[PDB]
RNA sequence: CGCGGGGUGGAGCAGCCUGGUAGCUCGUCGGGCUCAUAACCCGAAGGUCGUCGGUUCAAAUCCGGCCCCCGCAACCA
RNA sequence: CUUUAAUGUUUGAUGUUCUAACGUUGACCCGUAAUCCGGGUUGCGGACAGUGUCUGGUGGGUAGUUUGACUGGGGCGGUC
RNA sequence: AAUUCCUUGUCGGGUAAGUUCCGACCUGCACGAAUGGCGUAAUGAUGGCCAGGCUGUCUCCACCCGAGACUCAGUGAAAU
RNA sequence: GCUCGCCGGAAGACCAAGGGUUCCUGUCCAACGUUAAUCGGGGCAGGGUGAGUCGACCCCUAAGGCGAGGCCGAAAGGCGUAGUCGAUGGGAAACAGGUUAAUAUUCCUGUACUUGGUGUUACUGCGAAGGGGGGACGGAGAAGGCUAUGUUGGCCGGGCGACGGUUGUCCCGGUUUAAGCGUGUAGGCUGGUUUUCCAGGCAAAUCCGGAAAAUCAAGGCUGAGGCGUGAUGACGAGGCACUACGGUGCUGAAGCAACAAAUGCCCUGCUUCCAGGAAAAGCCUCUAAGCAUCAGGUAACAUCAAAUCGUACCCCAAACCGACACAGGUGGUCAGGUAGAGAAUACCAAGGCGCUUGAGAGAACUCGGGUGAAGGAACUAGGCAAAAUGGUGCCGUAACUUCGGGAGAAGGCACGCUGAUAUGUAGGUGAGGUCCCUCGCGGAUGGAGCUGAAAUCAGUCGAAGAUACCAGCUGGCUGCAACUGUUUAUUAAAAACACAGCACUGUGCAAACACGAAAGUGGACGUAUACGGUGUGACGCCUGCCCGGUGCCGGAAGGUUAAU
RNA sequence: AGGACCGAACCGACUAAUGUCGAAAAAUUAGCGGAUGACUUGUGGCUGGGGGUGAAAGGCCAAUCAAACCGGGAGAUAGCU
RNA sequence: GCUUGAGUCUCGUAGAGGGGGGUAGAAUUCCAGGUGUAGCGGUGAAAUGCGUAGAGAUCUGGAGGAAUACCGGUGGCGAAGGCGGCCCCCUGGACGAAGACUGACGCUCAGGUGCGAAAGCGUGGGGAGCAAACAGGAUUAGAUACCCUGGUAGUCCACGCC
């Protein structure tokens, strides 16, 4: 649920939060958790890559499944997880075999569902099926740009993909974002929208708030003197120059696709 | 105020040392101009 | 102190640069339309070209002096 | 001369198809208990992409310099 | 007015007396809407102002208790 | 040696870091010490550091470094796999007392523990760089059960006391005991045992996990402390007896009860919330390639071994770091009494020191402070500085508001000692006693002892009772910025920066972008409810007109146009 | 519960005074702000010169920073003293 | 206690009554493509605008959104606002018939509670058509109007407010 707590201190007045009364509140399945240090955008020489990287908390990554390799076996939804290198929720289901795997969360789904992939799986959200068996007008997620991959499109909390056309072994997609791609026949996707439908609404309050998340203070070009970026200086907040990045490069509209060798497969880009 | 110096023999002997200069050529330089010129205590050891 | 620009019918602006010729809108005047007015339509008139001198065949125009007006400048210690 | 028509011929410019160059931060296997890598399969792209030589454009991101003198001190103006 | 040079602009309040301050008048040298505009509870080792409390801040200082200054013995520099 | 004074959550006692003999003793006094100096962290000679249990080393990993081949790079070399390093982390084991001028959980005394080697006996399947369990985990908050430890009382020993009383509810000193072994409590976790089956764990699997029935309701795991034991032992105030009068030899009573109580422990728990909280080995379990009269493994027992390095002293400081015997900086642990909420503060204990120049003087002037007639900001750039307010309980409290606040608003009242309610109450702990029982560290019950607020009434004392130290100045209008926070180390802490929020815009994944000549990484083991750039800056009411110039985006016909 | 309130440790450094050849090459004294957090700090690594790092001052990078230190070009150059 | 008030029960009636979830076609718009050619569009006229890069017209396909022709009627339903493509699901109200049962359980109602077009507001989606504001073009003495070409919020969706 969402909730807007109650103004008891300045920095607490403007949070609003989201309270999931189903995640399992012990702890999770030790062997699907290895280390994961941070590394503040530093690169293998050691110098800063991208800027406001950082600091955060210290977590553990729970490695899950994409590729729904094990097919034809049925499985059950035996309780929810919180994932904190996600958006979406995690779910433990368990294999008919007995072999415990996460998968992500989507929408409607309970403790206690079934979930199988493969080609048999019908027509339900968690199901896992190649494209060439999905209806048009779908809606899925996780889906593969080449067949066993994995599953790279829409991952997060909601995002879902709309099945356009399925000419020939090109099937038609319609991104979140606005993009018409095709892709490979044999991609498989995953019925049904992302869970943690609640996401896009809930607000930070603090400075903290975001600080041990992973992010750090961003400056402002304006402020900063000419030798570091391509603004800032002067004698009474001055600007006048053309907008850009801390490298020159022209912000605020300016295309930089290039890539080319995805250009076949483009068809639509964002309006 | 903390003066700009504090001790430490672990780490003056991990970038100061005999063979925190013979992993590296410019440490083979290092040790070979101070013998060149006749030193006694050309690094920090025993 | 200095730089640039402007001053033209009642009013606001063209024309000057590349000299002999001054136009546009409104307004005034006269007639018509209307019961009457405005608006509209038709017609006609009106300028010492800020002032003065000079150069020139010819000066609103080109130069220089003066008044008024506008912007800029009038600084670093 | 021009307008035109068929063929031969000449290379050039588009579109589609193909597989062998090639890419593969796709799956599998082995070298090997090694997510690097190499090779062998196979699928997907495919003579594109990408790299190299030449070339126009953009370019303070970066770099080397210029930015006059006289002047009743320098500046503004004026002037040579 | 953190913005008004002329200016301490004019009027009103506070004061016995107010170039500062609060509130208005628009005659805005040269305010103005994300180089964000106008308000805003709370907060601030912040900025300006008035009132109470309070005192040596002051009227106008006097005395008092210690460290030095002065003297004796020992040691014994410095810029110039 | 006798008084005095000072710190006492330190100026004390121990480790790490780091120093490098500065530790102790004898001797010496030119030089060093900001003075003298028979003194010393000074010179000279000699002595001192004793470990299977402490730490390091060792086994195992994090960040990250090195990195066979390998990829890339003018050369150097860069990145990185398998591997191997790398503690501030995890992993076997000892406590008490005595002793020297200086070292001791290291030596001596007593009493124990751990890990392997080998041999013997009785049983028995063992067996990996492979699988599984375990190790193995967040902050905050609360309660209960205890201990460390302190006080009080009894008991034992000593004194009955240099000015008035003091054989008594009197006073002084003491009343300490571990690890290990046994028990397994308070309390915490979790349903146990068994038969069968399985595409799961890159192979197998009797192991885990999954899916079905059987049987019973407990078993198992964990676990501070206490009680016994350790211990008719040591220690022990005080005597006895010798002094090189430094100290030694000998001897040695009581050694319990209760209450108060931690931030230590149980708790690497429990409840809850979110920002969702190392890895590996040791350890235990299971089998494969195999080997099986074996070898090995397990239990008991005899016996051997556990090396090497550090060990002194300083360690909130004249020994580290600051040139110095420097008013400075320096991580961790232990941390007593009264008042007090407390680790504040005041005064003391253990313990350690009197700060390395002193003696007179009592001027101006300066520094550090005390008080001050009358007035009260008249000072002044400005109430800067001082003054002052300052504790608890209780009563009471405005504008405005985001309805949380403002608020400790403002402003007041009672605060001491003594008796009484009550030969000390409410409340707390709680023996003896009684009964019960799945018989034990047990439950009801019982209540003495012990301990102990506040309140009400009365009396009484001082000028003054939160009597000291400690310990808010309050209020009105108002600019700016939301607020917490950060920054010019060493003249500027602010309205600057940041901030959550909003908006524009780039990015379809080998993502944009960034470091790197490259490979490769970061972005992200994320993927449009995501990430980068930019502007602005909570929230509330909003956010007008202009595409001329510049830039960006879209469009391509034509003109112009490079190499070829 | 809290980037909540009061206030020691701890950290920081707002006013004033002392000091300025000081005790000290930014400290002491009296008072101040944070003080469960964007907190503080130990041990150990990583990022480096036109580079790093930066809640952005052109601050910080060994008492030094509008481009560190050391050696080498190098006896640089100077119409200047 | 009775029964003419009112109410419940058995069987049926018609209905845009309502909520949630699916689905269909005409039409519009846009994008890609073929054909093909100088106008197209609009008005009182004109202009703005679009167009020889090749519109419109015409043919084909695809992507979205909204509204549901004819049926449709001073028809129906609901307290009212208000509600009509079709369908499934949950569900409300009124009415008709033959009798029974309870036996006045009634009528109304300040305050109190709820529902309540559109416009408008918060949050996050959607954006075809239409279209405040605004701009441009004209008419006009003037026209920040009527008329014309564009066009943001909005209108649409879910949860709330008003
Ligand atoms: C000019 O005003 C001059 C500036 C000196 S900056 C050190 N000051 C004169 O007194």
């Amino acid at each position: 649920a969402v909730v807007k707590c109650k103004p008891t201190s300045p920095g607490r007045r403007h949070v609003v939060k989201v309270v999931n009364p189903e995640l399992h509140k012990g702890k999770p399945f030790a062997p699907l958790l290895e280390k994961n240090s941070k590394s503040g955008g530093r690169n293998n020489n050691g110098r800063i890559t991208t800027r406001h990287i950082g600091g955060g908390h210290k977590q553990a990554y729970r490695i899950v499944d994409f590729k729904r390799n094990k097919d034809g076996i049925p499985a059950v939804v035996e309780r929810l997880e919180y994932d904190p290198n996600r958006s979406a929720n995690i779910a433990l289901v368990l294999y008919k075999d007995g072999e415990r795997r996460y998968i992500l969360a989507p929408k409607g789904l309970k403790a206690g569902d079934q979930i199988q992939s493969g080609v048999d799986a019908a027509i339900k959200p968690g199901n896992t099926l190649p494209m060439r068996n999905i209806p048009v007008g779908s809606t899925v997620h996780n889906v593969e740009m080449k067949p066993g991959k994995g599953g790279q499109l829409a991952r997060s909390a909601g995002t879902y993909v709309q099945i356009v056309a399925r000419d020939g072994a090109y099937v038609t997609l319609r991104l979140r974002s606005g993009e018409m791609r095709k892709v490979e026949a044999d991609c498989r996707a995953t019925l049904g929208e992302v869970g943690n439908a609640e996401h896009m609404l809930r607000v930070l309050g603090k400075a903290g708030a975001a600080r041990w998340r992973g992010v750090r203070p961003t400056v402002r070009g304006t402020a900063m003197n000419p030798v570091d970026h391509p603004h800032g200086g002067g004698e009474g907040r001055n600007f006048g120059k053309h907008p850009v990045t801390p490298w020159g490069v022209q912000t605020k509209g300016k295309k930089t696709r290039s890539n080319k060798r995805t250009d076949k497969f483009i068809v639509r880009r964002r309006s | 105020m903390k003066r700009t110096f504090q001790p430490s023999v672990l780490k003056r002997n991990r970038s100061h040392g005999f063979r925190a200069r013979m992993a590296t050529k410019n440490g083979r330089q290092v040790l070979a101009r101070r013998r060149a010129k006749g030193r006694a205590r050309l690094t920090v050891s025993k």
